[PDB]
RNA sequence: UCUGCGCAUGGCUCAUUACAUCAGACGUAAUCUGCCGCAAAAAUCUUGCGGUCUCCGCAACAUUGGAUAACUUGGCGAAACGCCAAGCUAAUACAUGAACCAACCGGAUGUUCUCUGUUCCGGCGGCAGGGCAACCUGCUGCCAUGGGACGUCCAGCGAAUGAAUG
RNA sequence: CCGGCGUCUUUUGACGAACAACUGCCCUAUCAGCCAGCGAUGGCCGUGUAGUGGACUGCCAUGGCGUUGACGGGAGCGGGGGAUUAGGGUUCGAUUCCGGAGAGGGAGCCUGAGAAAUAGCUACCACUUCUACGGAGGGCAGCAGGCGCGCAAAUUGCCCAAUGU
């Protein structure tokens, strides 16, 4: 019995509350879903609906995208390294949207290669752009610093996005 | 033979799965063997009593199957055959039977 | 670019949900007389938006200027009564009532906690007019609009 | 949910008796409300009376006798509306329900040509999946919609057997109108100004035969026809008029002589 | 007896209970919703025949698959809306699975060939001499506005994340 | 060849559900300060849920309410309405309709579109039944009918014909 309700806390005015009813399915909390690294295990429950959702238990795998390149494709989470809401999450290796995470590289450093006659191609993309240089020597070492947007104990999948010019010094100067 | 399991003493009912050789007390399902489905109604489950796997002195009854027959004839059981109550309906079957 | 530190004083990173920000070679104009991509919302029920809203430097995901906090139903007016806490101001009201067998009138107050933007910082005795809204904290289900 | 209704907590515009059971029928969710409606059990049984009692409706019903809207219904309750027409062709009887002055419902009876045709408001206007337009109204989608698309409040002319849309009409001053709810309704008007107040309800200003004009919201009107000449429908004997609560009396006593 | 639907309604009672309940007036762009109304749906290599090399040729209206109750056989229990072993057989239960017929629209591409470069200054290089492959030299091919055909991979509804339109 | 049924998936109406609060209501000051260790008011990133939210975790501020009666206590299910009455009022509303809550006292849960369901399940407490003592059960504030209580309240009938599900 988890309940969302105002019934149990005080008033404003710092009196208390009588009850004259029991509690009800309407309300309901379940204990939350951590979601760490490790080979995909998922919960699945059910809601009030009749439609299922996934919790989600051990995620090593991820899809991340970056925006100005208008694309997405896949990578491995490596190591969780920053999290703002405690400390604890960190070092459990767990996942929680808006937490700033490690990943493979590889798909990314492929797909801008291609950034016959393709060879014409890659003049005209390649013009009239360039790649932040805070990006680049990370991006080279083949390791980045990204972020998951998606809530992955909801869905059981995590995604999230990539790290340009703003966001990405705010962060480093953590670490 | 092989071993499948009868009865208490009480009428109570022997487990697979349960290690003991003592009555112990669990939730059993409607599908499971110590409940019986079309007693309660759907979802339902009750708290029953329940003897375990292991053997001893308390069986009333146990019951076995002929798996490697021997010598002498268990009498009316290997010395009387009985038919199958009711045919094939299903018309694939009735094909796969005479094979034709 | 590289980031403030007036707008930022926070753990985790403050930004604005709506819009692009690692933007960037700006694809446009979405953005506010001229400067970086801003977000900004045209609400109606016949109230025009601040000036200050849309050309802005601030962050805030309450106000209906800047987030997706629609303004809808009842329409209130009141007056401020303290300054405190952050984003969060105090509304005092007075209005009469009537008793029928003594057939006089009679004074009351109610008192509301409602949010204030940072785009307005209104003084105590000032008037205001604001607007219902979803729940945004326990007390909290009006937000500010217009000041007088 | 809620499968019971007793006479005491249903309409007054179906005229069931306090007495005589303590029980009325639930219609079914369905093209029309259950505030207002008349269930086919109760047009049956209580106002045409080839139904004494309850068995002797669905053993007319469920044979599949009684059409609106030129589908069989088998169903003791299911609801019927305002702008429905009704075919049971076992008498030569067809009706339109339609309200009428004092508030309550009436039947009509229509020939051949307005058997097949029907109206119907616009709700809202929306969009589906490969930008195909939808509308929405009280009984129904239908799908794109031109007759030439526009906007909402507007009244279309459905036919049933297969769609031909006549045109359409919209809502625009020196119209005219016919009211539900309010209790103003069972009138008949013109369409003077409409007044528009932002994130509020929509007020309307109107009028009708020889002046005594009159006021309503705008969710309350649904359009007929540009002139009272150009109505593709017909209605009740009285046409829209309420005439004043003396006049009335006085004439009823006049003419009772017989 | 299996299956599908319903028993969360109706009845009965006022014990708790004052930003609590409730009435009048509003809101959900903060949400779910079986039965009922009206309206939609162009995804998927399946089956039979013949051979066999696993994979093919030849056809077209899918001759799908595996179980379980009632019943019978042994029964157990003092009782119990308590129960067990074995043998039988169904589906709108449960589990699979449908080519051509059958459309419109868009992406990414081939060291595919042919209209072609009208077209050089740079690029991509391809080679030798010095070659430390820094570069200098000489030699050489193609490209520097393009479009036609042919081939390959992807494309439905609903759901998640990131760009763009609104 | 033609027709009537039935069902999976998608979309949105009304049959509903849940959540929020602008205004209003008995008596008491021999109840004047009430609210943060154990969330009190607000802020930031999260978590949870059908969804909004101190609903909850971590972190950071010091606020919130009140003599225009807070907090505490006493009486009480709320409303439509009834009795009395020139008028102003006083008094009653358990009880036919509408809303809420409950099913010996508490808690927890399953199934389902919807329940914290009790003529569903699990455990404890109080009470209680049958037994071959090895165990298995019960819940009338549903209709009749008892027992106790009190100044005080009906048949252990007939029927689905009517009115509904």
């Amino acid at each position: 019995g988890i309940v969302r309700s105002r019934l149990h806390k005080r008033k404003i005015t710092g009196g208390k509350t009588k009850i004259h009813r029991k509690r009800m399915k309407a309300e309901l909390g379940r204990l939350p879903a951590h979601t760490k690294l490790g080979a995909r295990r998922v919960s699945p429950v059910r809601a009030r609906g009749g439609n299922f959702k996934l919790r989600g238990l051990r995620l090593d795998t991820g899809n991340f995208a970056w925006s100005t390149e208008a694309i997405a494709q896949r990578a491995r989470i490596l190591d969780v390294v920053y999290n703002a809401t405690s400390n604890e999450l960190v070092r459990t290796k767990t996942l929680v949207k808006n937490c700033i995470v490690v990943v493979d590289a590889a798909p990314f450093k492929l797909w801008y290669a291609k950034h016959d006659e393709l060879k014409r191609k890659w003049m005209l993309r390649r013009e009239n752009h360039k790649i932040e240089k805070a990006v680049a020597d990370q991006l080279k070492e083949g390791r980045l610093l990204a972020r998951i947007t998606s809530r992955p104990g909801q869905t059981a999948r995590a995604d999230g996005a990539l790290l340009e010019g703003a966001e990405l010094q705010f962060y480093l100067k953590k670490l | 033979f092989k071993l499948q399991g009868g009865s208490d003493k009480q009428g109570f009912p022997m487990v697979q799965g349960v290690m003991a050789p003592s009555r112990v007390s669990l939730l059993v399902k409607r599908g499971a063997v110590g409940f019986n489905t079309f007693r309660g109604y759907q979802g339902e489950r009750r708290r029953k009593s329940l003897r375990g796997c292991i053997l001893a002195s308390d069986i009333a009854v146990l019951n076995v199957v002929i798996v490697k027959t021997g010598e002498q004839p268990i009498e009316g059981v290997t010395d009387v055959s009985v038919p199958r109550r009711l045919g094939p309906k299903r018309a694939n079957k009735i094909r796969k039977l005479f094979n034709l | 670019h590289s980031v403030d530190l007036t707008l930022q004083h926070e753990k985790a990173y403050q930004r604005q949900t709506a819009v692009n920000e690692n933007s960037h070679n700006p694809n446009k104009k979405h953005v506010n007389m001229s400067g970086h991509i801003r977000y900004s919302k045209k609400i109606g029920l016949g109230f025009k938006t601040p000036k200050s809203a849309i050309n802005g430097k601030y962050i805030d995901r309450k106000c209906p200027f800047t987030s997706d906090v629609s303004i809808r139903g009842r329409i209130l007016r009141g007056v401020v009564h303290s300054t405190k806490m952050k984003r969060s101001i105090v509304i005092r009201r007075d209005y009469l009532h009537f008793i029928r067998k003594y057939q006089r009138y009679q004074k009351r107050h109610r008192s509301l906690t409602v949010h204030c933007s940072p785009c307005f910082d209104p003084k105590p005795g000032d008037e205001v007019i604001v607007g219902q809204c979803r729940p945004l904290s326990k007390t909290i289900r009006y937000n500010v609009l217009e000041v007088v | 949910t809620k499968k019971h209704l007793k006479r005491l907590y249903a309409p007054k515009d179906w005229m069931l008796s306090k007495l005589t059971g303590v029980f009325a029928p639930r219609p079914r969710a369905g093209p029309h409300k259950l505030r207002e409606c008349m269930t086919l059990m109760i047009i049956i049984r209580n106002r045409l009376k080839y139904a004494l009692n309850a068995a002797e409706a669905q053993m007319i019903l469920r044979q599949g006798l009684v059409c609106v809207d030129g589908k069989p219904r088998k169903d003791t309750k299911y609801p019927v509306g305002f702008m429905d027409v009704v075919e049971i062709p076992r008498t030569g009887d067809r009706f339109r329900i339609l309200y009428d002055v004092k508030g309550r419902f009436a039947l009509v009876k229509v020939g051949e040509a307005e058997g097949n045709i029907k109206l119907l408001k616009v709700e809202n206007v929306y969009t589906s999946t490969g930008r195909i337009p939808v509308a929405m109204t009280h009984d129904g989608h239908r799908i794109r919609y031109p007759d030439p698309r526009t906007h909402r409040g507007d009244t279309l002319v459905y036919n049933l057997k297969e769609k031909k849309v006549v045109d359409l009409i919209k809502s625009s001053n020196g119209k005219v109108v016919m009211v539900t709810g309010g209790a103003n309704r069972g009138r008949i008007g013109e369409i003077m100004s409409i007044e528009r107040h932002p994130g509020a309800f929509d007020i309307a200003r109107l009028k009708d035969a020889a002046g005594h004009e009159f006021a309503t919201r705008a969710s309350n009107i649904f359009v007929i026809g540009k002139d009272m000449q150009s109505v593709p429908v017909t209605l009740p004997k009285q046409q829209g008029l309420r005439i004043n609560v003396i006049q009335e009396r006085e004439e009823k006593l006049i003419a009772a002589e017989a």
